[PDB]
């Protein structure tokens, strides 16, 4: 009998053959079902009940009799065809850990961590052929996530050499929650695990918490904090996430991959607070073509080409869209730009020159030279964010938004039609570093939470 | 032709397999500072000059 | 008691826009009541199909021309209800389109709803997350282009509002807003949605410009200002100086260093009135109502 065997493990706690996976446990699922076959579903859960050594919680029979009901009803040939079942069974599990002191809880955890990846996955899955198997956007992980999500609600901190199970996968389960949370299509949610976290946790420290779990929390936090286009709160996480990585001396390809997932978000962040990439250490993360790409990039930045920067996002549009990278360096990255060309042409102009004051129709030339053609300009065929945020005629303007953000040091006279600076031979007194001034104007928040 | 939402399912961080020399610089620390020969600038510089001699 | 179904409803609608625009100054609330009622009879009817859409569409559309035709008029209407009404008909569109999506199945007129979406939060962040996800052809259409550049050019580093976290690196183009205003290319009916933001932008277009100012500078004609803000005329700035503390000497110039405020917002003041453009005026009158609210493909 295989029943009152699995009964009797899942009793005592073992729980060794409880799963979901067919790879392992497969043969043991074929044998039940068809013991289980004969049986009512309405008469096995009493069953279950009816079973010695069964823990007195309502809960844990209700779990158990979920998973006989699976073994009974499931189909090998398609996980579609009885996800129900499985879903079911899933709810079932989590639920069996809300309440703290709840039977078996520290042996019942890694049976949920290992189940959870596995639930995960195909509801992924399914989601992406929603369309075909005429299911909801996004209807399976979502209900993953609300599951999960009461499970991080019921967690709580209340000897102290032992962390409670729950305590230890905490962490594991933000992330997972998280990257739910942006592979659905709102990842503003996250905002309420984020500031629900530290009160969660026992730990003192976040250093306490696994290397890579800290990673991963760390690129999904920066990924939302440039979702609201607070570049320097996402750059700091990027940046502190990245040389974690670094410093892990494992060498694994997901270690690299993963790097490279950061890589990708930090890299552009860097550029928008002026900040660039030495190219040596990242090579082992990024391909050839990668580095190219950002670096004809970084040179239409660094020269001040408007165009080029433009032009640039135009190749890439697709791919930066698929980050939520596109708007934020459509807005950002032109100010760096403008501010390089007008520091070029400052250089020259007076501390080379001796020349105090610039007219605004050189500024209008040079505007021109750097902008290129737009959409009211002739042979234009269409209008779009590309050609119509930039003109050459709004010199003032440029000057204006270049001073207040505190990147040029002038003063404009639109009477006058010139702008002036101050007549000194050191260029950086004019135009400052521009990190320096931006983060001075935007400081970010602690770089460690604990 | 296509009609299908843009997200990028790459980005999800690969599976954790865990279980300080952390001081590695990345970042050029003085890109500005540096000065190299470039067409732009030239050309920039170029029709300062123009302007210059322009208004005489 | 009873419930319309959507045919009759349509055929309302089709009334309205037919027959009764032409009384609107003063038949506001009126529209206002039956429009509402339009769209909430289709919910109590769980009815998503290509009438609510085409209904909440063009109920949109009426809403944006209703801002401008009452901002002109001296008329007394809620601003406050208009505007929510407008933001409902827009959420509803947009959770309709997403589904019709998820469902493989299109909307015709899904950009220039993305693109109004795009104008109604005009500084906040998500709609430019949203905007990112959707497929190509409605990324790069007309409208939502336009959309897109208006939200960049109006993005400003020091705006200041309880609640608002101010971003690096804006590029508060107030000169570049103005010219596309003027543009032929510009759909009215995102101009009119547009208008709604004159006040905060030129305030904000006036304060960076005194910041550049050297002390003791003297103070800005008003011609130029009048140009630099786009206003319609005298009147215009003179009220606007008087509403923010601006000095004005010798009623032709002035003093920008006297504008001193934390935020576009006061204290202990009502918001400045809202205003509009004479150029979309000039254009609303060249063009007929039921052109504007029906210009758009077939459901």
């Amino acid at each position: 009998d295989m029943a009152n065997q699995l009964l009797d493990e899942l009793a005592h706690g073992n729980f060794s053959h409880l799963t979901l996976n067919l790879s392992q446990n497969g043969r043991e699922i074929a044998i039940l079902q068809k013991q289980l076959t004969g049986f009512d579903d309405k008469q096995l859960e009493t069953f279950v009940e009816q079973h010695p050594a069964m823990p007195n919680d309502t809960r844990f029979k209700i779990m158990c009799t979920s998973f006989l009901n699976y073994a009974r009803d499931v189909d090998p040939w398609s996980a579609w065809s009885s996800s129900d079942l499985i879903f079911e069974f899933y709810q079932c599990l989590i639920n069996c850990l809300i309440n703290d002191n709840a039977p078996h809880i520290e042996m019942l955890i890694p049976v949920a961590t290992r189940e959870t990846e596995f639930i995960i996955n195909l509801a992924g899955k399914l989601d992406s052929f929603h369309l075909q198997l005429h299911t909801r956007s996004h209807q399976f992980l979502s209900h993953i996530s609300s599951i999960l999500s009461r499970l991080f609600n019921s967690i709580k901190p209340p000897s102290s050499t032992n962390i409670p199970g729950k305590q230890r996968i905490l962490l594991y389960l933000v992330n997972k929650l998280n990257n739910i949370y942006f592979r659905i299509e709102s990842p503003q949610l996250c905002s309420n695990i984020f500031k629900n976290f530290q009160p969660k946790s026992m730990l003192a420290h976040f250093n306490e918490y696994q290397l890579d779990q800290q990673i991963e929390y760390r690129y999904l936090l920066g990924r939302y904090y440039l979702l609201n286009s607070q570049v320097h709160n996402a750059f700091v996480q990027f940046n502190e996430a990245f040389q974690s990585l670094l410093n892990l001396p494992l060498t694994n390809q997901a270690i690299t991959r993963n790097g490279t997932r950061i890589l990708n978000y930090m890299i552009p962040t860097g550029l928008i607070l002026g900040k660039m990439v030495k190219w040596g250490p990242l090579r082992p993360f990024l391909s050839q073509e990668t580095i190219d790409n950002w670096s004809v990039l970084y040179k239409h930045v660094r020269y001040g080409n408007i165009q080029g920067v433009s032009l640039w996002l135009r190749q890439n549009e697709r791919h930066l869209c698929a980050r939520q990278l596109l708007i934020v360096l459509l807005e950002k990255l032109p100010m760096v730009t403008y501010r390089n060309l007008i520091k070029t042409v400052i250089k020259s102009w007076t501390t080379e020159w001796g020349q105090n004051k610039l007219p605004y129709s050189l500024i209008e030339r040079v505007l021109q030279l750097s902008i290129g053609p737009t959409f009211e300009d002739p042979g234009a065929q269409e209008i779009t964010i590309y050609n119509g945020i930039h003109s050459p005629k709004n010199v003032e303007n440029v000057l204006v938004t270049l001073i207040n953000l505190g990147l040029l040091r002038a003063n404009c006279f639109p009477q006058l039609q010139l702008c002036v600076v101050k007549k000194t031979t050191m260029i950086q007194e004019i135009v400052p570093p521009v990190n320096e001034r931006i983060t001075k104007m935007f400081p970010a928040h602690s770089h460690v939470l604990w | 032709e296509i009609n299908k939402k843009s997200l990028e399912e790459d980005d999800e961080f690969e599976d954790f397999p865990i279980d300080a020399v952390t001081q590695t610089n990345i970042w050029e620390e003085n890109w500005d500072d540096v000065e190299v020969d470039d067409d732009f600038t030239n050309e920039l510089k170029a029709e300062l000059d123009r302007y210059k001699r322009e208004n005489q | 008691s009873d419930v319309r179904p959507p045919h009759i409803l349509v055929k309302t609608l089709d009334y309205i826009v037919d027959n009764l625009l032409t009384t609107l100054p003063e038949s506001e609330g009126f529209l206002w009541d039956r429009m509402r009622s339009i769209r909430q009879d289709f919910t109590y009817q769980n009815y998503s199909g290509p009438e609510a859409v085409d209904c909440n569409e063009r109920i949109v559309r009426i809403h944006l021309l209703i801002l401008h035709i009452m901002v002109k008029s001296n008329v007394e209407f809620s601003l406050q209800q208009e505007l929510e009404q407008l933001h409902k008909s827009l959420i509803t569109l947009s959770e309709i389109y997403d589904d019709v999506r998820s469902s493989g199945g299109t909307c015709p007129n899904e950009a220039e709803f993305r693109a109004y979406a795009l104008l109604s939060k005009i500084r906040d962040p998500q709609y430019d997350e949203n905007i990112q996800r959707l497929p190509k052809h409605i990324f790069q259409d007309k409208l939502v282009q336009m959309a897109l550049c208006f939200r960049r050019v109006i993005s400003n580093s020091a705006y200041t509002e309880r609640g608002f976290v101010k971003t690096e690196n804006c590029l508060n183009f107030y000169a570049r807003f103005f010219q596309l205003m003027q543009s032929p290319s510009l759909p009215l009916l995102m101009g009119f949605f547009l208008q709604m933001h004159l006040t905060d932008i030129r305030f904000y277009a006036l304060r960076a410009l005194s910041h550049t100012l050297n002390k003791k500078h003297k103070p800005i004609p008003f011609i130029y200002l009048e140009n630099m803000l786009l206003f319609n005329n005298r009147q215009e700035i003179i009220e606007f100086c008087n509403y923010y503390s601006i000095e004005i000497i010798n009623g032709d110039a002035a003093d920008l260093k006297t504008l001193q405020h934390y935020s576009h917002k006061l204290s202990e003041t009502q918001p400045l009135k809202k205003t509009y453009l004479t150029c979309l005026e000039r254009r609303l009158q060249k063009t007929t109502y039921k052109g504007l609210i029906n210009g758009g493909e077939d459901n």
